[PDB]
């Protein structure tokens, strides 16, 4: 479906973050889709896995 | 009939994405609440999430909240959890629920449960050895035998006899551990002396998790 | 961890065991907990504690 | 959060006896607070609801109340197939949250097990490794002592246990002990014997083989 641009912006940070795996990447932009009221949660636990694989 | 039946369950290396379904039958989940609940093998029950299908509100437990995520699809009567940034302690039997139906306040159906291991170590399909019969397991005129399921990763295996058409007299032990990190496990049955080398004996043995699929004969030496 | 092993002996001679965990002092608030709401049923009880409180009988009146 | 605090942790009595099984929740819930069976292997069943109310299809043998925060799930003539796990759980707030689960077990009259012994296959003696099995089998209570020696050599860090939970119908266990070796160990030695201490024997039975032997 359509997305706000809160929404927009979420996956445009997780698409962008350069320590995770495709698995990881997609994984967590699933979650955005599934659940937009976790947006703020989902992208805090992607932003941790990401540093924590720098 | 009201049913559940999860699916997707299967080993993942820690840090690593899942997908859990919940298809739903015989009720349509846009009526209830859906609840995922897990269990650490040997452990209790832990809430993980829910959905109101009809409304889209969820909730979850705080340890999983950000990595998981849960949904629904209700024209599919189905539905999800997402599991990102797994780490060893995921590891559970995941069982899906339904909460509110037919004016039920609590979990009166769940599924079968679908299991989750998060591990860095590899699958390895299970070795099947006869346990054969003989004078040293034989004993007021009934005798045992079994097969021993050795050396796999990870959990579970499933043990028949005769293709389900032998249940009477079966014990299949709990899988154990080995310091190699690989599990083992016997399956025995006990027969009657007289129908060795009579009635054929053969334990059914499946290991989904390496595509493993082995019909072993237990004959006498 | 302890384990507070429990015998639990009723009016009729009937037995039954229970075991109790926590640290030392809940398992054992815990195990008089648990006859204090035996006793409504049972009668009154009476626990002798042995094994220097780690292990209980508690027996009821009927 | 609201916890709810499940006792005792295990309960056994024998078959037809009455037990009792309690629950505390760590603040008021009003009656928010079901009941689960959970048998081995299986998916939790729900025997009560709201308190007190029975599920359909639940046997009248089981029952809830509730004394303010205090719960209770009471079985009143046991039967060999109600051996599980029970947990209760409130819904009163968010998260819903169980209690740490309460075992029963059956108490039933002593029994010897049958004990039995394997050989390595000779399959597996094709690769570098020998198992070793000894079988207890349908015996009661279920502790039971089984050490390993081979040629009189008493065995230590080389064997494991598994033991499975207690037969819905006799209330029996059974156990397999595994002695594993390499299989240029199991050739260097003779005689395997397993030994089986139990409360139902007169005193100890040795179940032995010698390698080779047919």
């Amino acid at each position: 479906g359509s997305y706000n641009k809160d929404q927009q912006s979420a996956f445009y940070e997780i698409l962008n973050m350069p320590n995770l795996n495709e698995a990881q990447r997609n994984g967590f932009i699933q979650s955005l889709k599934d659940d937009p009221s976790q947006s703020t949660n989902v992208l805090g636990e992607a932003k941790k896995l990401n540093e924590s694989q720098a | 009939e009201v049913q559940l039946v999860e699916s997707g369950g299967g080993l993942v290396q820690p840090g690593g994405s899942l997908r859990l379904s919940c298809a739903a039958s015989g009720f349509n989940i846009k009526d209830t609440y859906i609840h995922w609940v897990r269990q650490s093998p040997g452990k209790g029950l832990e809430w993980v999430a829910r959905i109101y299908p009809t409304n889209g509100y969820t909730r979850y437990a705080d340890s999983v909240k950000g990595r998981f995520t849960i949904s629904a699809d209700t024209s599919k009567n189905t539905a999800y959890l997402q599991m990102n940034s797994l780490r060893a302690e995921d590891t559970a039997i995941y069982y899906c629920s339904r909460w509110g139906g037919d004016g039920f306040y609590a979990m009166d159906y769940w599924g079968q449960g679908t299991l989750v291991t998060v591990s860095s170590a590899s699958t390895k399909g299970p070795s099947v050895f006869p346990l054969a019969p003989s004078s040293k397991s034989t004993s007021g005129g009934t005798a045992a035998l079994g097969c021993l399921v050795k050396d796999y990763f990870p959990e579970p295996v499933t043990v028949s006899w005769n293709s389900g058409a032998l249940t009477s007299g079966v014990h299949t032990f709990p899988a154990v551990l080995q310091s190699s990190g690989l599990y083992s496990l016997s399956s025995v049955v006990t027969v009657p002396s007289s129908s060795l080398g009579t009635q054929t004996y053969i334990c059914n043995v499946n290991h989904k998790p390496s595509n493993t699929k082995v019909d072993k004969k237990v004959e006498p030496k | 961890e302890v384990t507070i092993k429990v015998n639990l002996i009723f009016a009729d001679g009937k037995i039954q065991t229970a075991e109790f965990k926590g640290t030392f002092e809940e398992a054992t608030a815990e195990a008089y907990r648990y006859a204090a709401l035996l006793a409504k049923v049972n009668g009154e009880y009476t626990a002798d504690l042995e094994d220097g409180g780690n292990h209980m009988n508690i027996k009821f009146a009927g | 959060d609201i916890q709810m605090t499940q006792s005792p942790i295990l309960l056994s009595a024998s078959v037809g006896d009455r037990v009792t099984i309690t629950c505390r929740a760590s603040q008021d819930v009003n009656t928010a607070v079901a009941w689960y069976q959970q048998r081995t292997n299986g998916s939790p069943r729900l025997l009560i609801y709201s308190a007190s109310f029975l599920y359909s299809g639940v046997p009248s043998r089981f029952s809830g109340s509730r004394s303010g925060t205090d719960f209770t799930l009471t079985i009143s003539s046991l039967q060999p197939e109600d051996i599980a796990d029970y947990y209760c759980q409130q819904h009163y707030t968010t998260p819903p949250t169980f209690g740490a689960g309460t075992k029963v077990e059956i108490k039933r009259t002593v029994a010897a097990p049958s004990v039995f012994i394997f050989p390595p296959s000779d399959e597996q003696l094709k690769s570098g490794t020998a198992s070793v099995v000894c079988l207890l089998n349908n015996f009661y209570p279920r502790e039971a002592k089984v050490q390993w020696k081979v040629d009189n050599a008493l065995q230590s860090g080389n064997s494991q246990e598994s033991v499975t939970e207690q037969d819905s119908k006799d209330s029996t266990y059974s156990l397999s002990s595994t002695l594993t070796l390499s299989k240029a160990d199991y050739e260097k030695h003779k005689v395997y014997a397993c030994e089986v201490t139990h409360q139902g024997l007169s005193s100890p039975v040795t179940k032995s083989f010698n390698r080779g032997e047919c």
